[PDB]
Formats: structure tokens, C-alpha cells, sequence
RNA sequence: UACCUGGUUGAUCCUGCCAGUAGUCAUAUGCUUGUCUCAAAGAUUAAGCCAUGCAUGUCUAAGUAUAAGCAAGUACUGUGAAACUGCGAAUGGCUCAUUAAAUCAGUUAUCGUUUAUUUGAUAGUACCUCUACUUGGAUAACCGUGGUAAUUCUAGAGCUAAUACAUGCUAAAAAUCCCGACUUUUUUGGAAGGGAUGUAUUUAUUAGAUAAAAAACCAAUGCCUUCGGGCUUUUUUUGGUGAGUCAUAAUAACUUUUCGAAUCGCAUGGCCUUGCGCCGGCGAUGGUUCAUUCAAAUUUCUGCCCUAUCAACUUUCGAUGGUAGGAUAGAGGCCUACCAUGGUUUUAACGGGUAACGGGGAAUUAGGGUUCGAUUCCGGAGAGGGAGCCUGAGAAACGGCUACCACAUCCAAGGAAGGCAGCAGGCGCGCAAAUUACCCAAUCCCGACACGGGGAGGUAGUGACAAGAAAUAA
RNA sequence: CUGGUGCCAGCAGCCGCGGUAAUUCCAGCUCCAAUAGCGUAUAUUAAAGUUGUUGCAGUUAAAAAGCUCGUAGUUGAACU
RNA sequence: AACCAGGACUUUUACCUUGAAAAAAUUAGAGUGUUCAAAGCAGGCAAGUUUUGCUC
RNA sequence: GUCGCUACUACCGAUUGAAUGGCUUAGUGAGGCCUCUGGAUUGGCAUUGCCGAG
RNA sequence: GAAGUCGGCAAAAUGGAUCCGUAACUUCGGGAUAAGGAUUGGCUCUAAGGGUUGGACAACCAACUUAGAACU
């Protein structure tokens, strides 16, 4: 049973979980089930600890600080990838991306380095959209102040005649 | 049934949505004719009840089926029951049977109502969980 | 209960369809759309049933969905699409046209109209009101809203549409002298002449209407429809034009045909 | 759930129905919310097609109108002054519909002066033609005056608090007034 | 298909009953049993209990992406597992236990309300009196990795995206109102420059005239002739229903100011300060309001077996009506506080039995009548029994959850936990009722969707029977 | 028609047969109604004019209350 | 005024006729050669070109 | 008709009658919902307590 | 919890008031307070039920009850 966050009672107990508690991924959106999870102070009844670590000690644990273990997935986002590398506006961004080898994927020649999709870009695409958008939009507005003009005209002769 | 102070309950009795100020002379008396051909009595149009449940000066509206009963019980306020009276016919015999249901309904102030007294209805919405009827038309005995 | 239906039933869908008995124990039941489910005929019945361009609904959705079949002058790929009375079924491939209309005995039959008398659509409006700004607008029986129509346009008139630019052509009073066809009940799809109009306070109301080989009937005001003026229809009527021939007109009419015909 | 059908009551011939089915969600009812005098709180409860409504819990600086004048400005709640459905809602302090109330009058002072510009309880010649274009209705019933100088108006609530989540009302005067301090009178 | 017969007596005519007689997807059973076509088939008792397997998932060129997946251009450019995301899951199917104006049937009303989806309209409005125009923080997936006998049990550690999440002018020109650089007739004075006035909620007020036609005045003040003051087809708003405090607009304020696309796909089309600059058609998915459609919810009138050896019933702790309030999406004694004692009933109220789901309908057939309806369609209730609730437009959902009771269940005795009146199949009660079969090809349904899924449904297999045609011969 | 038991075994829906000549008991034969169907049990319908509104019966077969008043209910002289 | 015509005219009905409105399946029943029939709602031309269709 | 005699039915029935399901009586009462608190941690503020989610 | 004792002797238990409910039997009058249940304090209020009296009313003076609610 994992122990759960804010029971102050050291000793298992049965509540309502929700979607949004951890230890419980609901199967359905809304669903609310009763599981059993242990308190916050440890005693003589758990079997494994977690701890996070902040400094170092005056001895080299070859098993945690002699060994160090690099990122994989860099940032994605526009924000993200423009204060990852400090770039100004004119940087040329877009050839910022890291190089790898996928060579024994099979591929035998022409080491391609597949590179991960940036999303919240300028690409003149989004600049179509936002101007056909506008665009329909403006006539619209057009479109209905000339029927306004219209009929303005028609209810003048008509209560004219 | 016995014309009392308006202001006889806990609360002040008002038309909702009138006014009274000084450039006019007090307020106006909201009234609404009920359609289908009744006419608005004269009392309801010069009178001083409040009377929210009543197809005039109101705000309930007549839709839906229009009845004729007579008067059997008015010893309710502002309620009355009527009872029909209609003959079902049982195919079996070839003849009829007198059959009776009684039927629950509100008055208004402007209709005098006693036993007897051939009131007609028209459904008004569900009042108090047996009225959907208020009348709109009395034929009296005496008159 | 507990939540719409979403399954219509073989026996349980409108007569009218023509569907039969067996061979199959459920029906299209039409998608929400402009018509009642009750007052339309599904995309697919006309186009398998009626029009039998498909065999399967794999066949006929195949034809939807390749961009074709064009209702109102737009592209329908609903397969339930709700198309009842007045709606052109445009099929642009091969280059016909079609107008929903009643049959002689009410059923939706097969209609063909030009190019030509195919884009425009007459309405009749369901109600005729001033929405926001004061504006005025009028929403018609296929659940279409038109804004700014003629002061003139009233309860129950039929206005003329276009299909591709909107805004009303012309407009037909709703009087004596005007033809008429039944869209329902007893009478649907015979066409004739309002001749008189009853009065009733909270009720129906009641129109006599007398067809063009003098023939006299009533009906109620949300059965008819008006489609032209006294001597000019403005819609292509189908064969039989509303008469309605008695079964034993019928008889001897199948039997002066029938024979080296 | 609380339950809003008439299934469960006696007939009108006095014999009581037999079970039919069980509770359904569309007749449910609510907790009431006996909302008080205090620093708003306001919950937004989900309600039957997706929709919310503002649930109020405490109230304070509600909105209420002088016909008088046509005019509305945001007031602060005091207390109470007389439920008529109860003595005990108003005795407690909550805040309903057509339930009389205490408000500050000292708005409705400052807009009177700035708008007759003469003073109550006593250059600029476009203020002074813009002030005695206008007189005449200056006069003001004493009644509701000795209310004004007391510092507290009386108001009625015509908004429902435990529904929309505002307060909002208008002023006594002419009658209504008058039939509801001589009904209070004793009271007090 | 308007029908008879035997029996009391020594014998006769009646009343009278018993028995014979014919029909019934009307059930079972004894005997017997070659075909073809067609239709039903654990309802009658135990709404008893269930091993097993399945029955609800879904991706288009068009929501999100470095799998450490695969056949093969140094943001991606193909395919592709899983995941996040949206929707459905409330449809379908089964059963008839409960249920006596209750369900249901025909017929009304919602001017007493809600509604995701489909359809048509709807949207230059916010902010500055210095605002990034492409914006802020985690996370699934992914890489390591632990506890438990077991579960569709998951924490801890490192990262990363959205059409999920939390904010925010993209649009000008320009009118009126508030503040006021400045304030006398310059008719009754209003304006430089500063903001708002979009839209939505709540409150109060007002206009909302029109079957027409002739007058006497008072305050703000529109065209101003020719200041005597005239003073108009008209600015005066405007529309519909049988009827509204309806629509609509305005006035004075309020709001944890709801909405006002930070989104994608296919076609490289045109030019001159030549920056790689403006620019272009056809679609898809969101989102505000109204209407429409699909639905739900109440609701008007009439019609429901037998029983009086059930004659009075309800009024506390709501029974009848009124006032006010709360709650509901909305009407309402639905609930609360107060006030009066009311409401039904020999035209059968109330109570009881039902071996009672109701109806279209079925059987018998001169007419009239009698019996049945568990069952291919419609409506209602239910998922062992009640009760409570989240999500969701829609559930008091049970192939969703929580608690209790009766069953049954693995157990390291700490614990997890489950519901075939769904499709086959099993035990038992039984007079009584079939394969643990095949398929999405036809009908239609769901989904992001021309392609996926559907024990819905179709196809087949066993039976003595429900129906239609004739072989055993010449 | 023939053999076996003989108010017994048994039939027998009812009447009824069976105490040595058993057309009704059990065995052979023939025929009869139906035919891949026949029979039996139960529930219902017609019969039942034995539930009668059509359409029963009440002196003696079942049934006119001991008599009278009289309310609901039913029925109600002729004429515009 | 009324004299002519048009809109409403039941005080309030029962009763009769007719009409509107209102599920399909079912029943009666129209038409049509599942070889007849229970069925089903299909179908038919044309016997010399095998007819880029027509008709209920 | 009586007792004599046999199988069977129903009623009453002491036994202060028992037991299955409903209607109540008084107490207790799990769970969800609303509501008042509540504050592991987060959260804008070397710097500080304030809106807080919780 | 009557196992004591011939025997519940003695003692204990119940007890006022208000609101529900109350059987067999009966001479119809009773049984009956049958049996069996709930409440009761203090404080602050609310509503109703009566007397003379200054110009539809009215500021006093002089009064006791009943019922209900919140809080503690």
C-alpha cells in the first residue's frame, strides 16, 4: 500500500480517492473509488523509503555521485527553445537543434538525425489562416452594413409610399 | 368572498412591476384581457385586491381546455369546487350511467360565488396541486 | 427513456417510406437536421429506394462521400440527412435535378426539374419577428432564418429563395385566390385554390380549398402550403397535379393502359 | 437526494401511492443556502444543462434603487430588518427576497446634493442655471427623510441571493413604506 | 361455423345439473414419426444461484510526438505501437418482480422549462492616455526504478507538446455620453483633448401610439422662415399572438465581466524601394446568442378485475386552500414559517386480494357477448434488496462508484474484493423450453471516421407440432 | 365372428356390461374416423335462452321482502 | 333607419350526418402467376434486331 | 335417528403460540452531498507576511 | 437477579404535569392513569387570547395565560 501525502495517522486507511490524488488513475472521467493508502510519518510497518538528495558528502558514493546521467528530450516549446540557447529575434533559430545518430535502426547509409517538431512558430501557413480569417470576417461587417444600407432605403421609400 | 383590507397577510400586497411617484399622481392599475371572447369585469378593472393567482390583473394566462361546472364547495378562500356531471355510456347495455368528478379552481374577488352559481373555467397552469382552472365566465341563479 | 433514441425500427418508421416488411429489422432514422423526423425522407431511402442509384448502404454512403449529391445547393455527406418537402437534391454529376415534392397520394415521389427552376426554393414562414438591434427576421417551415425580409411578409406566406445568394425574390399572401397544396393529413399533396377561411379562438383553423376539376375539402392551416397564385403554379407539380382520382378512377384508368402499353 | 416529485404525497382523496420508481436526477432538490450578512463568498454549482448557478453563502455591498429619482447606486448591507415569511430568518440575519433591510443612505445623500445641488437639512453660474433648471421636485417626503438623517435607508430585496448569487433591491416609500414600519413598529 | 346427444321415471311432459361434442403459438405428455418452405423457442415455479468466453469502442490529407519501432533533406516531411485529447459509453438487448387514476390509451398545454449533437443566421467593439505578437507552468507517452501471493494496484526520480489546462489589443475610419483647455446669448451655447458606450448577468424605471377628426395652455427644446412664433406628410421608434410585465429599445447602477479562434489541411497564383516583402481559392475542427431539429420533464378531459363479512378515509411528522420564502431547468404544499379547516365519498371514497406491466392485438364467431395479451411493435419499471453521488446536454447509470443487509469468493489470515432479468453454456426448482457454432455480407447504430467495432442483427445446428404443398405408386 | 376368466379379475368421461352362450373383460381376425398423425390431462370459448341489454325465471320445480312511508337512482300525460 | 349583400349566430345540449386530426404491424380487402398455397410487395415489355430504355 | 366402527374435512382451541413478509413504535446509526473550521505541500512577493488552491 | 423463603416477608423499582397510544371482557355506565412511549432546566424572543381611555382608529394605565422557536 503506498502511503499518501497529508494523513497524519501512521496506519492504513480506506478514503475516496480521486482523479486528481495520486496513486489512483481513474477508469472512467469522474469515477471515484475507495483504495486504502498508509499515513506521512514512517514507523515500523513500511518496506521502502524515498529520498531526495540535495548536497554531497565528504566521502564519493561511486554508485550516485561518481556516476552522472545526462538529459534526452529537450525543450519544445518556442519559449522554451529560444531561453534554452539565449537567441535574439534575428538568431536563425531553426538550425538550433541537436544531432544524433540512428544508424543501427537499420537505415545503412545517410545518417539521418530526426529532429522533434516546434510548435507556437511563424510559418507563413498560420499567417494564411490569420489573414483568410480576417478576411471573411472583414466581409461579413461589409456584407451586413450595405444590407443595413439596404433596407434603410427600402423602409424610406416604403413609408414614403 | 367578503371584501377585507387588501393588506391582511404578513407581507405587503403589490402588482409586480408598478410604480408610484409624484410628477403622476400615485400609480396606474395594471390589467390584461384574457382572450377567447371574455370580457374584463368591470370590477376587476376599478377594484383594489391583488390576487397573483387571477386571470385578470395577474399574472397567470388562460390556455388549454375551457369547462362548465357548478358550484358544490366555496368554503375556501378564493378557491372553489365545482362538480360536472355527464352521462358515460356503457356499450355492453346500450344505455348510459350518470358519472360526476369534481374539479378544483380559483376565484377572483370580482365574481360573487355561491352554491349553484354555473361557473365556467379555463386551465390556468397548476395552481396548488389540484387547481389548473380559474374562472372566466358565472351564469348566477339570481340574477 | 434515460436519454434520446438513437435506433428507429422496420414497422416503426413512416409509412410513407415505403420500406419493406421484411429484409432488414431496422430503419434509417433520419439525423436532426431542417425537417421533422417525422416530415423528411433520409438522403439514403431517396437515393437507394427511391432514386435506386445505390444498392447498400456501403454503396450509398461510398456515393455520399465522394462529394456529389448536393441538397439546397450545398454537399450533404450525411447518410440520414433530413431532406423533406421543397428541397433540390442537386446531383451535379450527372446533371439533374430534383424537387421534393408529395406524390398524388401523399408519398415523397421522384421529381425531376431543370437546371433551370432549380435554384430557387419557396418557404413558408413560421414565424416574422424583430431579434437583436430591432432588426427584423423570420425563420420559415425548414428551419431557416432570413434577416431583414419586406415589411409586407406576414405570418404563413411563402417567400422565394435562391439557394446560392439568399434574400427574398418574391413573396405570396396567404388569402383567398391563391393555390394551395395539402401537406398533410388526410388530403397531403393534393394542390387547388383557398376559397374560404374559418375563425377559432385557441384552435386550429380551418381552410376549404377547391382543386382545379372542382372538387371542394378542409383542412388545417398547418397542413397547407402555399406554391403559386390562381392559374400559375410557381413549382413544377408532378404527374396527377393534385386531383386525387378515386380508387375506381384509378381501376379503369390501369385498365385503358394496360394493353400494347 | 432531496426529493421535488408529488409521488410520494397522499392523493387528493387521501389515500397515499404505492411506490413507482426511485429517485430521479430531473425532480432533485438542494441543500438551501441560508446565506448571512458578510465578505462575499460565492460557490458555482453545476446545474442541470450544463449550466451554473451562483451559490451565496455571505453578502455585502449589494445594488438598490431609488424610484424616486430613477436612480441605483452599490449600497452596504447592514442587517435584516423584517422577514415576513419568518421571524426567526430575519431575527438571524438572512438574506432572502422581499425581505426588508438596512443600507447606507450616505451615496444617495451625495448624489442628491451633486445632482439638486441644494443642500439638505441646511460662482459656478453653469452649476447654478443647472440646478435651478430643475426644482420643483426638490421636495422629498419626510418619512424616508428622518430615515436619511438616521444614517440607515430601508430597503426591499427583490433578488433572489441563493439563485443568481446577487443583492439587489430597491427603497420603500408611499404606502409600501408606510405599511411596513406600522407593521414593525410594535415589533421593535 | 344462428346445429346437437345420453342420463332422475313402470311410462310421459318440464325445471334442473352431470356427461358427451367442436375450436384454441394453448401448454404438457403416451404411441408413432419419409420430404420441402416458413416461424417461434428457461415467460408460467426460484426478479433463484452461476464456472467459462464474449457482448463498446472509435483517426481522416486535415488535435497533440525524436518509442531507445520499421521499409526509406542537419524544425518534422512515409509508415507505425502506446499515450494524451474529443465523442460515445444514458443507444442497443433482456425480464415483467413492483405497480389499482398508478402504468397505459386517445386528446390538450408548456404565455410554467432544459437540451450536446444536425441546420440557418449571429461577432471590426476589450486594452494603452509605456500591452512580447505568436504566451506560462507541470504532465501523460518516454528513459531508469520499488513495494505487494494475487487485481485493469501504482508512488518516488528526470524531461517534453495540445483544439485539456491559465492569461491576453490583434481592425481601422468613425458618431453620442462622462471629465473639462474655454464658458452669455454665441437662437434654447457646447467643445479642443482623455475615456467608455461590443456583448452577457441582476435590479428599478420608461417608450412600447396607430377605426379615424376639430380645439384652450404650461417646462425641456428638433426645421428655422419673415421670432407673430409657426410648429407638418412626421423624428414622434418599431412587430406578433385569442390573451402577457411578450419581443425590441432606452434610462441609473452591479457583476470572483460568460463570449469576443494564441487551431489545422490541400493547391507556390500575382508583382517592385528586391526585402525572400505584400499576397490567393477550396475545406476541417472550436466558440457567444437566437431560432430549428433530435429528446426529456411536467400537464388538461375521459376510459381501468374482484371484494361492503372494507362505511367512512386524510388532517401528527401536510391532509384542503391562502400569504411569503427556499429548492428545482421550470409550474406546483416539493419543502419551510404563519393563517383559516378544509379535501374525497353508496355515481363506492378508504382498505384488501390480484394465482394484475398496460395497449395495438389474439382465440371463439349470426348479432350481442366471453376469455387471453409473459411474447417480433409503442410506452413504464428493473438490473439480489433499498439508499447516496461524480462525470456528462441527457444516469439516481449498476458490463460507473460509495455505504448497509442476504449470498458466494482467493487468503502468507495483513488484505482484495462481485452480481449473466445481456449472447452461448452450468446447478437447482421444475409437467414444461435448443449450440459454451459462424459472420459483420444484408438492416441500422456508435466513433476522430469512405476503411474500426457491434452475442444489435444476419447465417447455420437439435427438437415431434405453429403454419402451407404432396410421396407410400400405377 | 372364435379361444381364456367368470358380478372376480375388470372396464367404465354418462347410462351401463361382467353370477359359462361376455357384441362393453384379454388374445386372433375384419371394419370404422384421422393420417405423419392420433390420443390423454388441464385453462378458455361455443353449447349456456344455466348470467338473459339483445335474451332467463319467481302460484306449485331455486326465488315477491309481513305491510306502509319515502331520499339518492330510474321513469316520467298532451300541446308551441 | 330598413332595403340589399358579406363576417359571427347552439343560451346550453344529448342525438344523427359529415369533416379535420390521429403509428406501424393486425383484420377485411385492391392489384400482381412465390410453378399453387401459407407467402412477399414485388413487378411488366420483347420472342424477327436480344434491344446504352420505357411503363405501372 | 341413536350408539357401535373406519378414512377424511373444517372450526374453536388452553398452550399467557411462533414465524415469514410488509405497516408502524423508540433508540442507535454506516456512506455520499451541502455547510463551519481545518492547514503535509505548493503558491507572486536575499526580503516579508499578505489573495489564496489545498 | 427470587437460585432465599411455606410464601417476593422486607426492601427496591413506578410516581407530578404535557403530548401520543390503550386489549380481553362488560350490566355499555366501565375496565382506564389499562398496558406501552416521548418531553420537562436557564436565557432571549415570537404569535394569539381581555378591561377603562383623546381626537378608521389610541398614547397610556392596569393583567394573567397558552402555544411555538433559537441559543446555551
Amino acid at each position: 500500500f503506498p502511503m499518501f501525502q497529508g494523513v497524519l495517522l501512521p496506519h492504513r486507511v480506506r478514503l475516496l480517492l480521486r482523479a486528481g490524488h495520486p496513486c489512483y488513475r481513474p477508469r472512467r472521467d469522474g469515477e471515484r473509488k475507495r483504495k486504502s493508502v498508509r499515513g506521512c510519518i514512517v514507523g515500523q510497518d513500511l518496506a521502502v523509503l524515498a529520498l531526495a538528495i540535495v548536497k554531497q558528502g565528504e566521502q564519493d558514493i561511486p554508485g550516485l555521485t561518481d556516476v552522472t546521467v545526462p538529459k534526452r528530450l529537450g525543450p519544445k516549446r518556442a519559449s522554451k527553445i529560444r531561453r534554452f540557447f539565449n537567441l535574439s529575434k534575428e538568431d536563425d533559430v531553426r538550425q538550433f537543434v541537436i544531432r544524433r545518430e540512428v544508424v543501427p535502426k537499420k537505415e545503412g547509409k545517410k545518417p539521418y538525425t530526426k529532429a522533434p517538431k516546434i510548435q507556437r512558430l511563424v510559418t507563413p501557413r498560420t499567417l494564411q489562416h490569420k489573414r483568410h480569417r480576417f478576411a471573411l470576417k472583414r466581409r461579413q461587417a461589409e456584407k451586413n452594413r450595405e444590407e443595413a444600407a439596404e433596407f434603410a432605403q427600402l423602409m424610406a421609400k416604403r413609408v414614403a409610399e | 368572498a367578503t371584501e377585507l383590507v387588501v393588506q391582511s397577510e404578513r407581507a405587503f400586497q403589490k402588482q409586480p412591476h408598478i410604480f408610484q411617484n409624484a410628477k403622476k399622481g400615485a400609480g396606474r392599475r395594471w390589467y390584461k384581457d384574457v382572450g377567447l371572447g371574455f370580457k374584463t369585469p368591470a370590477e376587476a378593472i376599478y377594484g383594489e385586491y391583488v390576487d397573483k393567482k387571477c386571470p385578470f390583473v395577474g399574472q397567470v394566462s388562460i390556455r388549454g381546455r375551457i369547462l362548465t361546472g357548478t358550484v358544490v364547495s366555496t368554503k375556501m378562500h378564493r378557491t372553489i369546487i365545482i362538480r360536472r356531471e355527464y352521462l358515460h355510456f356503457i356499450p355492453k347495455y346500450n344505455r348510459y350511467e350518470k358519472r360526476h368528478k369534481n374539479l378544483a379552481a380559483h376565484v377572483s374577488p370580482a365574481f360573487r360565488i355561491n352554491e349553484g352559481d354555473v361557473v365556467t373555467v379555463g386551465q390556468c397552469r397548476p395552481l396548488s396541486k389540484t387547481v389548473r382552472f380559474n374562472v372566466l365566465r358565472v351564469v348566477k341563479h339570481t340574477e | 427513456v434515460r436519454g434520446p433514441k438513437k435506433h428507429l425500427k422496420r414497422v416503426a418508421a413512416p409509412h410513407h417510406w415505403l420500406l419493406d416488411k421484411l429484409s432488414g429489422t431496422y430503419a434509417p432514422k433520419p439525423s436532426p437536421g431542417p425537417h421533422k423526423a417525422r416530415e423528411c425522407l433520409p438522403l439514403i431511402v431517396f437515393l437507394r429506394n427511391r432514386l435506386k442509384y445505390a444498392l447498400n448502404g456501403r454503396e450509398v454512403k461510398a456515393i455520399l462521400m465522394q462529394r456529389l449529391i448536393k441538397v439546397d445547393g450545398k454537399v450533404r455527406t450525411d447518410s440520414t440527412f433530413p431532406t423533406g418537402f421543397m428541397d433540390v437534391i442537386s446531383v451535379d454529376k450527372t446533371g439533374e435535378h430534383f424537387r421534393l415534392v408529395y406524390d398524388i397520394k401523399g408519398r415523397f415521389t421522384v421529381h425531376r426539374i431543370t437546371a433551370e427552376e432549380a435554384k430557387y426554393k419557396l418557404c413558408k414562414v413560421k414565424r416574422v419577428q424583430l431579434g437583436a438591434k430591432g432588426v427584423p427576421f423570420l425563420v420559415t417551415h425548414d428551419g431557416r432564418t432570413i434577416r431583414y425580409p419586406d415589411p409586407l411578409i406576414k405570418v404563413n406566406d411563402t417567400i422565394k429563395l435562391n439557394l446560392e445568394t439568399n434574400k427574398i425574390e418574391s413573396f405570396i399572401k396567404f388569402d383567398t385566390s391563391a393555390q394551395v397544396m395539402v401537406t398533410g393529413g388526410r388530403n397531403m399533396g393534393r394542390v387547388g385554390t383557398i376559397v374560404h377561411r374559418e375563425h377559432h379562438l385557441g384552435s386550429f383553423e380551418i381552410i376549404h380549398v377547391k382543386d382545379a376539376l372542382d372538387r371542394e375539402f378542409a383542412t388545417r392551416l398547418s397542413n397547407v402550403f402555399v406554391i403559386g397564385e390562381t392559374g400559375k403554379s410557381w413549382i413544377s407539380l408532378p404527374k396527377g397535379k393534385g386531383v386525387k382520382l378515386s380508387i375506381t378512377e384509378e381501376r379503369d384508368r390501369r385498365r385503358a393502359l394496360k394493353g400494347l402499353a | 437526494g432531496i426529493t421535488r416529485d408529488s409521488r410520494h404525497k397522499r392523493s387528493a382523496t387521501g389515500a397515499k401511492r404505492a411506490q413507482y420508481r426511485k429517485k430521479r436526477k430531473f425532480e432533485l432538490g438542494r441543500q438551501p443556502s441560508n446565506t448571512r450578512i458578510g465578505p462575499k463568498r460565492i460557490h458555482e454549482v453545476r446545474v442541470r444543462g450544463g449550466n451554473k448557478k451562483f451559490r451565496a453563502l455571505r453578502l455585502d455591498s449589494g445594488n438598490f434603487s431609488w424610484g424616486s429619482e430613477g436612480v441605483s447606486k452599490k449600497t452596504r448591507i447592514i442587517q435584516v430588518a423584517y422577514h415576513p415569511s419568518n421571524n426567526e430568518l430575519v431575527r438571524t440575519n438572512t438574506l432572502t427576497k422581499s425581505a426588508i433591510v438596512q443600507i447606507d443612505a450616505a451615496p444617495f445623500r451625495v448624489w442628491y446634493e451633486t445632482h439638486y445641488g441644494i443642500l439638505m437639512g441646511s460662482k459656478s453660474k453653469h452649476v447654478q442655471r443647472k440646478h435651478s433648471a430643475r426644482l420643483g421636485d426638490s421636495k422629498v417626503d419626510s418619512a424616508l427623510e428622518t430615515q436619511f438623517a438616521a444614517g440607515r435607508l430601508y430597503a426591499v430585496v427583490s433578488s433572489r441571493p441563493g439563485q443568481s448569487g446577487r443583492c439587489d433591491g430597491y427603497i420603500l416609500e408611499g404606502e409600501e413604506l408606510h405599511f411596513y414600519l406600522r407593521r414593525m413598529a410594535p415589533k421593535k
